């Protein structure tokens, strides 16, 4: 069975641990903790093909609490970068988590993650997201609260990681 | 030393708990805040070279400490820290994985963000001075690059994040430093020759630079020799770090060493990311500014070229995508057309010696058909750019414009709707949606139109030959032949699809031509060539009508392309096609049923509303043209009437009445009568007119009645089920009887349509005198039963009404009145609710046009008192305003007919109809909005229609209190009767809970509140204070009146 390293990286807030949790558990958190250091939640997929395995190593989001804040990118194997549509800030900076991100884990598949879509009013409009074909990123909008595409990054990992576009979750 | 390796194989294993991890953390937080934090992280980056993690987290420690208390430590230290971080890095050897050298890269430039050539700043600095601005850092970067291979790569690296910190990033430290930063950068890369010409910066600069030949000189022979040898990896590294260091430098530099040649020497080599980087470099030179345009010359000299290096290179990028795309070279295929897209500009500045402009046109011609939408769309915005500028066109007319008008027409296609088209295979990987890649393909399809549009505006006569040709050719072909047999396609197979895009293709030709009258010098020939244009778009206009087609789709399409035609052509030409159009477009269709309401019937009677809209907006575009071909279409229409039902009888007849109206015809009055009256005849009709005062007789006519005999006939129960119970052929014969018998028995569409377009297109206030003339004998005598007809379907939701009819139907009717094909009784119920419906918008439309007549509806005394008492429907007892009336059918009442009966008044009329209407209006609004809020998904859907309804209300207040308000304020003031409720009105419209309509109010009030002061004083005292007792404003105005009400028994009142 194989198991690749995943880091899961973004700014404060924006979801990453809610995501995680939801994909090991269905319930969705509501209430805010700042992760503290990095969370380790084995997640795993059942596939067509077998099963797959993701270490998804959580970082927090914080300077104050990021403790080997590009440390935990060592032997990396994937990455997503998490951003909130509804807040611009965390977009702005999600040029600075990929540039902090390649350093470390050079040619890793990472997906740009676009979360918090079900509200009402996002300050990130889809025409305003042009990054991740910029550095040839895979993109997609994501709600934890909603699980509109939860699933999706995991997929494109997935068939990147195993070398079988025709790979399918079961 | 050994603490600090377990807690980091805790924090990296596997295995640990998270809180074991956490627990860790702690205690590497706690070293890493230590004093001596960076001593120890550089003891152990220096004694752990086996282990990548701890030295990795050594440094990490020197980062910390250089990056984030840099300012604590005195100079002592700061030279301890970039000694430390030199011998680091001087320490690198080839067992150092890459993120241990970007680390020590890291390190690097942050000492030498805070530290290098600061001593410049000062004037002639001493040896020490120089000492502690690490004077020595160019010499040490050379030493660093001949130290092993190892090294050179971390050199590479350190320049590459110095330059990129520097210039591409807005670092914050090297934007307080960039005054003598940036020049340092520039010198150690210029040779010190190059240097002096654009610096006069003194001696003194000098000791901070080596290599007196500068960098340059030394990465681009390494980048050829790495090219000559292959080397991948050194050549990937090497774009890598020259990447970066091209935008700023002196282009003296760039020239002199020929980066350019080398960059194209890397394009050809089949290395992807060597390629990749190639392009991105290249675009960066050509869009980099050039203060020396001779050097922007050669650049873009060379460029052009080796435009058959570049089109080998998109020959090697391409990939059959029919298995899989390769994801490897598809984003350079796409880098490769962005880059092509971006040269066009530089066309004019080319003198052609090769055939270089003719070369780099079939270049993006042939990228334009790469099989990506993505990779195709990225030229399109060339392709309109270059036809519109005639600085480029003549360039075009030779190579292009042939070949890409045949690729324009031939990718007019709808690529979602085809089976298996090989565009979609991109689509999943560039859109994430379905919706994403439809309207991707719209825009796509938009800019194709604008292509073909502007190759027929300029090649006018080569497209006409075109397009003929391809006309008769696909016409010929099995598939047009199925489209020419054929009556009902079924609009998502290809034959149907093949022959729209075809007649799109004629449309954007038509469009061309259009446009050419525009874009053609007005000279002398310019009569001779419209003539011409003139005669091909009749030529081609005889064409497609000798087809016969018949598929209605197509039918359409092709009616609004003569539509585009026909405002060129003129005299008997024009009548010879509008002709044809009007006999085509009503031919009846005797393979079908027109009333069955199947997906093929829907398609005749949308095309035969089409020629409606065409025809009546050509007759106002054009009427002066009409004016002399009228005695002919009028026989054309009296011909085609009998195969026309009365939905389109009434357009057509309208379509007669414009050019009547509007193009001076002898004897306008006696035709309008000859049109007009026999419509409008049934609203005189003596049983209509007695009748419409009782509510039975007007349920009978609606077939209710009837209805109940049918439910009778089938022993449908009162509480029967009508959701599932079928309808059957009697019930569908019966509902066609009452919708014929409806529409003709009340006429409100043929009275809007004949009033708005008789007031549509005015021109002088004489002409406006005469219709008033015109409409004032007819429209007056039927003002009460069109006011009268509007009561009947107001009373007819309320419940009490109904009481008296028969059980079996009461819950049909109950059905009626609810809102939001037909195959069960519970549609059928529907459906007369919406014919309800229906019916009641048109008569608010005809309210409204009727008021548009001016003084003939306003200055009449009694026609407050009739629009009113038939949209109150006061109850006898209770207080209800017009009881079992959806909140929606009020919004839309108030919207389509009071705002425009308000805002419609003559400003001389003013003094005899608002008097009279705004006292009962204002009561009325009010008691209808008091109810409305008096009871406060489906809730949040009636809470979103009072929401609107609050808005409406507050638009018609606002809109009352310009040249109008400043009447209707006076009228409005001077008058107690329309004052106090108007003051009620206020009162309970800020009182409301919604947010903006209470605001507005507020504002209102602060408006006129100095106006309105002056038993207004006692109902302000007692119900305007204390029902307002936004927030500041609100509390602003209470303020305001209070200092006036109480300084003049109020304040205690108030106190209460
Ligand atoms: N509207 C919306 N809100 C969400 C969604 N997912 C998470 N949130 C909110 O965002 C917060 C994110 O919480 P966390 O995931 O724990 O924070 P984080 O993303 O890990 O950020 P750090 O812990 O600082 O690294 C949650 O408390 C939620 O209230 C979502 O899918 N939609
Ligand atoms: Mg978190």
């Amino acid at each position: 069975v194989p198991t690749f390293k995943l880091v899961l990286v973004g700014d404060g807030g924006t979801g990453k641990t809610t995501f995680v949790k939801r994909h090991l558990t269905g319930e969705f958190e509501k209430k805010y903790i700042a992760t503290i250091g990095v969370e380790v939640h084995p997640l795993s997929f059942y596939t067509n093909f077998g099963e797959i395995k993701f270490d998804v190593w959580d970082t927090a989001g914080l300077e104050k609490f990021g403790g080997l804040r590009d440390g935990y990118y060592i032997n990396a194997q994937c990455a997503i970068i998490m951003f909130d549509v509804t807040s611009r800030i965390t977009y702005k900076n999600v040029p600075n988590w990929h540039r902090d991100l390649v350093r470390v884990c050079e040619n890793i598949p990472i997906v740009l993650c676009g979360n918090k879509v079900d509200v009402k009013e996002r300050k990130v409009k889809a025409k305003t997201i042009t990054f991740h074909r910029k550095k040839n990123l895979q993109y997609y909008d994501i709600s934890a609260k909603s699980n509109y595409n939860f699933e999706k990054p995991f997929l494109w990992l997935a068939r990147k990681l195993a070398g079988n576009p025709q790979l399918e979750f079961v | 030393a050994s603490q600090i390796v377990s807690a980091l194989d805790v924090i990296y294993s596997p295995k640990s708990n998270n809180s074991q991890r956490q627990e860790a953390q702690k205690f590497l937080d706690e070293v890493k805040l230590c004093s001596e934090s960076p001593f120890w992280g550089y003891e152990i980056a220096l004694q752990n070279p086996t282990n990548s993690i701890l030295k990795y987290f050594g440094l990490g420690l020197l980062d910390h400490a250089v990056k984030k208390n840099w300012n604590d430590y005195d100079e002592g230290k700061r030279v301890a820290l970039r000694k430390w971080v030199m011998e680091l890095n001087f320490g690198v050897q080839d067992y150092d994985t890459r993120y241990i050298k970007e680390k020590l890269a890291t390190l690097w430039v942050e000492v030498a963000k805070r530290t290098w050539g600061e001593a410049l700043k000062q004037t002639n600095p001493t040896e020490e001075q120089l000492l502690t601005s690490w004077v020595d850092m160019d010499n040490n970067l050379f030493e660093l690059w001949n130290i092993n291979q190892s090294s050179r790569e971390l050199a590479l690296i350190i320049f590459r994040i110095l330059f990129e910190d520097v210039f591409l990033l807005d670092d914050l430290i090297v934007l307080k430093r960039m005054t003598v930063i940036q020049p340092l950068c520039v010198m150690i890369v210029c040779p010190i020759e190059v240097f002096a010409i654009k610096y006069k910066f003194s001696d003194k600069w000098t000791k901070f630079k080596a290599n007196e030949e500068g960098w340059f000189s030394v990465w681009i022979p390494e980048l050829n020799n790495a090219l000559q040898q292959n080397n991948s990896e050194y050549i990937i590294r090497l774009l890598e770090t020259l990447k970066t260091c091209l935008n700023w430098p002196l282009t003296e530099v760039i020239v002199r060493n020929d980066v350019l040649s080398s960059l194209l020497t890397c394009l050809s080599s089949n290395i992807p990311r060597a390629q990749s980087m190639a392009l991105d470099s290249i675009h960066i030179l050509l869009t980099r500014p050039y203060s020396n345009e001779s050097h922007y010359q050669m650049t873009i000299d060379r460029v052009f070229d080796n435009m058959d290096l570049l089109d080998s290179v998109y020959e090697s990028l391409l990939f059959d995508p029919t298995d899989d795309i390769d994801e490897t070279k598809y984003p350079i295929i796409k880098k490769f057309v962005d880059m092509i897209s971006c040269l066009y500009v530089c066309v004019p500045k080319i003198k052609e010696t090769n055939g270089q402009i003719q070369k780099y046109f079939k270049l993006v011609l042939k990228t334009t058909y790469n099989p990506s939408l993505i990779v195709s769309g990225l030229t399109l915005d060339l392709w309109c750019t270059c036809l519109r500028n005639d600085e480029y066109l003549p360039k075009l007319e030779k190579y292009v414009i042939p070949d890409l008008l045949q690729f324009a027409a031939d990718a007019l296609v709808y690529y979602e709707q085809i089976d298996g088209h090989i565009s979609k295979k991109f689509a999943e990987i560039d859109f994430q949606s379905k919706s994403e890649f439809q309207t991707f393909c719209s825009t796509y399809r938009k800019r194709i139109r604008d292509i073909i549009r502007l190759i027929s505006c300029v090649e006018l006569d080569l497209t006409y030959d075109w397009l003929n040709n391809r006309l008769n050719n696909y016409f010929s072909s099995p598939f047009g032949q199925q489209v020419l047999s054929s009556t009902f396609l079924d609009h998502k197979l290809e034959p149907y699809l093949g022959a729209l895009s075809q007649y799109m293709i004629v449309e954007c030709f038509i469009n061309g031509c259009i446009r050419w009258k525009i874009w053609y010098p007005t000279g002398d020939d310019y009569d001779e060539k419209l003539d011409s244009i003139l005669q091909k778009l009749e030529i081609l206009s005889n064409q497609l009508i000798a087809l016969n087609l018949r598929e209605p789709l197509l039918l359409k399409k092709q009616i609004q392309n003569f539509a585009l035609f026909l405002t060129m052509l003129k005299d008997n030409v024009l009548f010879t096609l509008l002709e044809k159009i009007i006999t085509s477009a009503t031919m009846d269709y005797p393979e079908i049923n027109l009333e069955e309401r199947g997906a093929e019937s829907d398609a005749v009677r949308d095309l035969r509303y089409a020629c409606g809209i065409e025809l009546n907006r050509m007759a106002l575009l054009m009427p002066e043209s009409l004016k002399k071909i009228y005695p002919d279409l009028e026989s054309v229409i009296a011909r085609i009437m009998p195969n026309l039902s009365y939905h389109e009888k009434i357009s057509f007849k309208s379509f007669l009445l414009i050019i009547v109206l509007k193009s001076s015809l002898d004897m306008k009055e006696e035709r309008f009568a000859a049109i007009v009256d026999p419509e409008l005849l049934a609203w005189s009709d003596k049983t209509t007119v007695v009748g419409l005062s009782d509510l039975h007789w007007f349920m009978e006519r609606l077939g209710i009645v009837q209805i109940a005999e049918y439910f009778q006939r089938r022993d449908i129960d009162e509480n029967s089920d009508l959701l599932s119970i079928p309808i059957d052929d009697e019930g569908k014969e019966l509902k066609s009887e009452l919708t014929k018998r409806w529409q003709s028995l009340f006429p409100v569409r043929a009275t809007r349509m004949f009033i708005h377009y008789s007031m549509q297109s005015i021109k002088t206030d004489e002409e406006f005198k005469m219709l008033q003339d015109l409409w004032r004998p007819r429209i007056v005598p039927i003002l009460p039963y069109i006011t009268r007809l509007l009561y009947q379907l107001q009373s007819y939701h309320d419940p009490d009404n109904w009481k008296g009819l028969p059980t079996v139907v009461q819950s049909f009717v109950k059905y009626s009145t609810i809102e939001r094909a037909m195959q069960t009784l519970r549609d059928f119920a529907d459906s007369v609710g919406h014919i309800i419906r229906y019916t009641r918008e048109y008569t608010l439309l005809v309210l409204s046009a009727i008021s548009s007549l001016g003084s003939v509806f306003y200055l009449l005394d009694e026609s407050p008192d009739l629009l009113l008492n038939s949209i109150a429907i006061f109850k006898p007892g209770s207080n209800e305003i017009s009881p079992g009336v959806s909140t929606h059918g009020w919004k839309h009442i108030m919207n389509i007919a009071i705002r425009p009966i308000l805002k419609g008044c003559p400003k001389d009329c003013l003094g005899k109809f608002m008097p009279a209407f705004l006292p009962k209006l204002f009561e009325i609004l009010d008691l209808l909005l008091c109810q409305k809020w008096s009871s406060h998904t489906e809730e949040i859907l009636e809470e979103n229609l009072l929401r609107q309804l609050t808005t409406v209300v507050v638009r018609i207040v606002i809109d009352c209190v310009n040249n109008h308000q400043m009447e209707m304020r006076k009228i409005i003031f001077n008058d107690l009767n329309t004052l106090a409720p108007f003051l009620k009105l206020l009162n309970h419209l800020i009182s409301f809970k919604d947010t903006k309509c209470s605001f507005n109010s507020i504002l209102v009030m602060k408006c006129c509140l100095t106006s309105v002061l002056n038993t207004v004083d006692e109902y302000f005292t007692f119900e305007v204070m204390k029902n307002l007792l936004s927030f500041h404003e609100a509390l602003y105005a209470f303020t305001v009146i209070f200092l006036t009400l109480c300084k003049e028994s109020a304040r205690a009142f108030l106190f209460e």
